[PDB]
């Protein structure tokens, strides 16, 4: 009954987890503006 | 022996409300009294200002 909504969120969690990596390992060279999820697919804009 | 001091994460994120009630918080844990000290100036000012 929740496939698409648990894929989803399995995303975000996913996501989360990128964005703290990258602004450990690297500080200030990429900043997220904004993120998007959708089933399977993730989007992020972002300036470099 | 031991002093604490406050630590700053950008990738953390938190509600507002958390700083205000550790203000509180500190200035009944802790010590900054004539004879000894638990904590650096700098975090008696941070929560001061909380």
């Amino acid at each position: 009954n929740s496939t698409l909504i648990a894929n989803s969120m399995h995303n975000m969690a996913i996501g989360t987890l990128m964005q703290r990596e990258v602004g450990r390992e690297q500080p200030g060279v990429l900043t997220f503006l904004s993120e998007q999820y959708v089933g399977d697919d993730t989007l992020f804009y972002t300036k470099l | 022996q031991i002093i604490l001091d406050l630590k700053i994460d950008p990738g953390e994120r938190m509600d507002p409300a958390v700083r205000m009630v550790a203000g509180v918080v500190g200035h009944l844990l802790f010590t900054a009294g004539g004879r000894f000290t638990n904590l650096t100036q700098n975090m008696a000012r941070q929560l001061d200002i909380a």
